[PDB]
């Protein structure tokens, strides 16, 4: 029994051990209540404005589209406190944790961005925060781990399975299955069991709402398409949500193609994986032929979630949204291009969305199109990775 | 499922609880796992709960996490597990055999086909650890079509609707969860479960087996005294495997000793 | 002959070789013209809003002041594009360069923040950018150097003198003295010869203007004091300017005390140096007894300018502003405190201002005071430095 | 300043331009620098321009940057420089001695006291490289009080007001800058300066010496032919020091050779 539909079409659900069902039901109730509560909404708005820095800019990028009929704006989630869009929904979830009388936070992270956001919000709002991170990721993300610890969070390396994000996801759910009476699990993407896909969308939807208002002010019309990278699906669904009912507006999600789809070394389950049931949901998965869960490969650490949120699988199925992929090399070219032509250093995750917009422009340069790319994060964190690649090249 | 009905009727006659060990199939290898399972039976196991190695066992604590890892290190696949299950049934005609699955392994090549394979090899029940009763319909339907008992979890946080649902939909046995959290011998259940046991009987549920954190004889006896039909032990059994990897013969001796003691504690 | 007074009291002036006087006069004229030009102002406002992300938040920090009668807000220049306040005036100066028909930019940098800001603005606005940086600083600031190069700037290591910021300052002026017909020198602080102290203040003053509007909205009154770190003086004077005529409002500048004033290893020339003439101005200097110019020492890379802007020396002289110092250890404690209690990682420079506010609160916890700290930058860049210190300690 | 008036009157009589080398005092050490300066004089230098080592010589290119660094490596201080200047004057009664200063060294212990020390040691002129005419008042006043000629820069970018100011305020000589940029032999001045030379004469300025990038005899002759009273050479002289650090004797021989050639080119 739930208040809201746990499915988007065939996708989604609540595939958790029975012990966790009361926690999901409790969370769902608290959310539905919070969304009707002006006090909750006011506190959330205050944090987003005065602490996180919303609204974020919408930047017109004139140089990169010169000599084509593409007008490209970037939604600047890179300018949000924490340097990524993850901050938005962490603040909302931390307030739900408080609403429920929970005093502790559990979070998973792969790249570390969600972990940092969870740690910062927990510090601000007086919650005790524990973050699970695959042991391989802890090693790769020393800066983010240190940031989390500076902010008073406990970072717990996970050594089971492949010691990466999915294994961190498991550990968070094992902990929660034993601690839910006092702790909230602050899931970091629009995936997992209901009600998380719904909560994360609603707590990210200001991205698209602001974008719509900004584009109307600057251009007097809706965009032809909005384009966002898809790891688990949160930044994308936050950009897409407010436009779903605007049927003229294209919704393009970009999965990481890694070394190339044909290599198998990618992170594009929506278009190139197979539906399975894992991490509490029925959704497209990276998996073996036998049904073991596999990792997502990408140059970008944050596009490592080996499945995808169920609403994306649904929007794809009905043809409302279209999903594409961008390879490591394409993303790296987009990264360099934005740096040199617009003076913005984008996250490598976000660089996948930008790469697809550049392809839309370059393939058809005489097509009139008004595009928005969601710039989900800043790329300060990626300059070592890029350094090392360009060193190993030219 | 009929094997459970027959077992429980017989145990009622011998005024005994059931003692049911869990192991991971193919831990620490196929051949040793077959010997382990035969030792458990010979030593007095009344039924078996058997895990198919899965990449992401999110209801399991470290002991069973490591059992899955050992089996993968040995290259164990679900297909090999089904081969094992066929052989185990060919050896032992009446012992109930229950599998502990995760949903993706059941859904992977089609739910119906999964339960048809279980029926073909002679499995009696399937517990899907990450499918709550709310999501259970296609699983329990396929199970019943293939004469497999769907095993439902009755958590200590159960309300009346849940008790009625588990009583109605389940067959074979009702899994009475000792406590919240994940599998593990290091955490003992600190909750009286008598009331749940009584309500399940009221609603004509499948007989209850208590599981999670059962690692000692006194816990087996406690389960029976509270009105449960028996008790399941996993991590304690697997720890004996883990403790004795270097010594296969000693492993079996210790398994025999442990299972014998645990079975003896089931006498009312 | 100039349009504006080149001095603040006894301090300031135009102490450059004669060859550079026409360039300063040209720059002064272009500025005075630009400040009367609505088109210039509109273009500047557009860049600040839509590219840099202004206005920045003013965050109330409840946790850090609990149990005292201090209310503390942070002006969030850490959220500006580039992660520091330097972006504001770089955009204005780049527009002046264009106004003058200059096509090239020269900049100095020590920590690299001004260099990155110069590189980003030059990329956006199509100017060819060359940055001088002392060879010692290039070595210490590999990340920032790489960011500058990614954005298409030429970074030129300076090996003369002490191979640090002052030596970079010299090299920029030597280059300009030969290239001024085509290149603009984008000085990075409120110091140097007139008209730079004036231009940099006016192109940073939105910090204080926004702060005043924000504090009036939230509190209904002006702050009791506004507090900012002082390296060369730009973030501080940008915070102070709009409050100078509000005589009730304290203006507190915080110089780096390094290992302690008494050690001589500090960067606090305003209160502990000696007036001299160098880098085009008459101002307090770090210098030997013989009059050779010395370096500023601080744990924080950006508080390395060995003098101070002339307007600060003037505001001190007349008693309008008060200047204090904060040691490395004080700044490090403030850094850790903000991270853990407010979920904000501050630049170590900015941490000096925060440290002095914490001292104001802690010394007199029953004093009712409404304080604003200018949070001049984010501290992502400093986590390695902090890591290494805390490793060498506990 | 009277030494310059006397020199220029004498050179007018010998129909010669002045040849004026620059060196950094104490480069590469005090003793060698004294020998260098005596060699320049013996070889035909008409006047000297002498730099006091400064930490931040922002009007100097790399050649003279390195001369300052050498002198600092030798531990040379301004006090030692003033000791040197006293000795140089004690050796050579009539040669004009001009210093090339940066403002902070003049301002450090008081402007007046600086010029009083110059007068005490027998300096004839001071050029402060980072003080434009606009800022010059306290410097030129102190200079004149102490019988020191204030040397002003006439840049090629000079307008009429600047020419009139430099003509009025200056004494000794007017420094005619060959070009924009900083000191250095690697950059030759590509601008005809005759018009500036004529205007300065019109306004009764101190006689003009051309400087910046003068490294060859033809440039000395060109300066004289254009109407200048002479020419200053710095980087070319200092490069001979730099080239010959390892060989003090050869250093002096090459300095002598160079200065002799450059002085010979000043004959009209
Ligand atoms: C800057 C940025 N953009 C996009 C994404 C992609 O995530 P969605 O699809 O927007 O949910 C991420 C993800 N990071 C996660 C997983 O490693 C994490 O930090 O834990 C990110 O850090
Ligand atoms: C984040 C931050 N806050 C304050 C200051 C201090 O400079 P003002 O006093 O505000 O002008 C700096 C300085 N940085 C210079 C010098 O190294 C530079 O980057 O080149 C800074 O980077
Ligand atoms: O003795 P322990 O503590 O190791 O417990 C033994 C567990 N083995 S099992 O197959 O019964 C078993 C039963 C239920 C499980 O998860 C669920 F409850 F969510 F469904 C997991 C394993
Ligand atoms: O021959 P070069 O090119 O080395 O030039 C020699 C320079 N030596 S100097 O003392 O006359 C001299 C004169 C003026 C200077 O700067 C100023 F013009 F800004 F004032 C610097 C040095
Ligand atoms: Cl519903
Ligand atoms: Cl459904
Ligand atoms: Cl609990
Ligand atoms: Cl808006
Ligand atoms: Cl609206
Ligand atoms: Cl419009
Ligand atoms: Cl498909
Ligand atoms: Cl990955
Ligand atoms: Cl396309
Ligand atoms: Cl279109
Ligand atoms: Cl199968
Ligand atoms: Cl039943
Ligand atoms: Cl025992
Ligand atoms: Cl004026
Ligand atoms: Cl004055
Ligand atoms: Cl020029
Ligand atoms: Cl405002
Ligand atoms: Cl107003
Ligand atoms: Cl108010
Ligand atoms: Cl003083
Ligand atoms: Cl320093
Ligand atoms: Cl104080
Ligand atoms: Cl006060
Ligand atoms: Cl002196
Ligand atoms: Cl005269
Ligand atoms: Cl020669
Ligand atoms: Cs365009
Ligand atoms: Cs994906
Ligand atoms: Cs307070
Ligand atoms: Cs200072």
């Amino acid at each position: 029994t739930t208040l809201l539909n746990p499915y988007f079409g065939e996708f989604g659900g609540m595939y958790v051990p029975q012990i966790l069902m009361p926690a999901l039901n409790q969370l769902e109730e608290a959310f539905v209540s919070a969304q009707k509560d002006p006090e909750f909404q006011a506190q959330f708005a205050d944090l987003l404005k005065n602490y996180a820095g919303r609204p974020t800019a919408l930047t017109k990028c004139q140089n990169i589209t010169a000599g084509t009929r593409t007008t490209l704006y970037l939604k600047r989630e890179d300018l949000l406190h924490g340097g990524a869009h993850k901050t938005n929904q962490v603040l909302g979830q931390a307030l739900l944790a408080k609403r429920m009388g929970k005093s502790e936070i559990i979070a998973e992270t792969g790249a570390g961005a969600h972990g940092v956001a969870s740690a910062l919000a927990s510090a601000l709002l007086g919650l005790k925060c524990r973050i699970y991170m695959g042991a391989k990721d802890v090693e790769r993300q020393s800066p983010n781990v240190f940031r989390m610890r500076l902010m008073g969070a406990e970072v717990i390396p996970v050594h089971s399975g492949s010691a990466t994000l999915k294994d961190a996801c498991n550990e968070a759910l094992r902990d929660w299955s034993g601690s839910y009476e006092t702790a909230h699990y602050m899931l970091g993407t629009a995936a997992g069991p209901h009600p998380y896909p719904t909560i994360v969308r609603e707590f990210q939807r200001m991205i698209g709402e602001e974008t719509k208002a900004q584009i109307l002010d600057k251009e007097g019309r809706l965009p032809d398409a909005v384009i966002a990278c898809v790891g688990g699906g949160s930044n994308a669904i936050g950009m897409f949500a407010d436009f779903i009912n605007d049927t003229s507006v294209g919704l393009i999600g970009v999965e990481p193609g890694g070394h190339g789809i044909e290599t198998g070394e990618h992170g594009a389950p929506l278009k190139h994986g197979r539906v399975g049931i894992y991490f509490g949901m029925k959704a497209p998965m990276m998996q073996t032929a036998d049904g073991q869960i596999e990792e997502s490969y990408s140059i970008s650490a944050g596009l490592d979630f080996p499945s995808v949120g169920p609403q994306h699988a649904y929007l794809n199925s009905i043809g409302r949204a279209d999903y594409v992929s961008i390879t490591d090399d394409e993303a790296l070219e987009a990264f360099k291009t934005l740096c040199r032509h617009e003076g913005i250093i984008p996250a490598l995750e976000s660089s996948h969305a930008l790469a697809h917009a550049l392809k839309m422009m370059r393939e058809q340069p005489e097509k009139e199109q008004l595009l928005v790319v969601n710039l989900s994060g800043r790329g300060d964190k990626d300059i070592f990775t890029v350094h090392d690649i360009l060193k190993a090249r030219g | 499922m009929e094997r459970y009905e027959n077992l429980f009727a017989q145990l009622n006659d011998r005024r005994e609880g059931a003692f049911v060990p869990f192991v991971t199939l193919g831990d620490p290898g196929i051949e040793q796992s077959l010997k382990i399972i035969d030792t458990l039976i010979d030593a007095g196991a009344d039924a078996l709960e058997l895990g198919v190695p899965f990449s992401d066992p999110l209801a399991d604590g470290p002991t069973i996490q490591n059992a899955n890892l050992r089996a993968f290190a040995a290259g164990v696949t679900p297909a090999q597990c089904f081969e094992m299950l066929a052989l185990i049934r060919e050896k032992h005609p009446t012992i109930p055999i229950g599998l502990l699955m995760y949903a993706n392994l059941v859904f992977n090549n089609g739910i119906d086909a999964f339960y048809a394979r279980c029926e073909q090899v002679g499995v009696d029940s399937v517990l899907v650890a990450d499918v709550p009763v709310e999501e259970s319909a296609p699983f329990r339907q396929a199970a019943l079509r293939h004469n497999i008992a769907p095993i439902f979890i009755c958590p200590p946080n159960a309300d009346d609707d849940l008790l009625r649902q588990v009583a109605s939909y389940g067959r074979g046995y009702t899994y009475l969860l000792s406590r919240s959290g994940v599998t593990g011998a290091e955490n003992r259940g600190a909750l009286p479960l008598h009331h749940l046991i009584e309500k399940l009987k009221e609603y004509h549920a499948a007989p209850a087996l208590q599981g999670f954190g059962i690692s000692s004889p006194e816990q087996v006896s406690a389960a029976v005294r509270a009105g449960a039909a028996g008790a399941i032990s996993g991590s304690a059994i697997v720890k004996i495997i883990e403790k004795n990897l270097a010594s296969p013969k000693q492993m079996l001796a210790e398994l025999r000793s442990f299972v014998s003691a645990m079975k003896a504690a089931s006498r009312a």
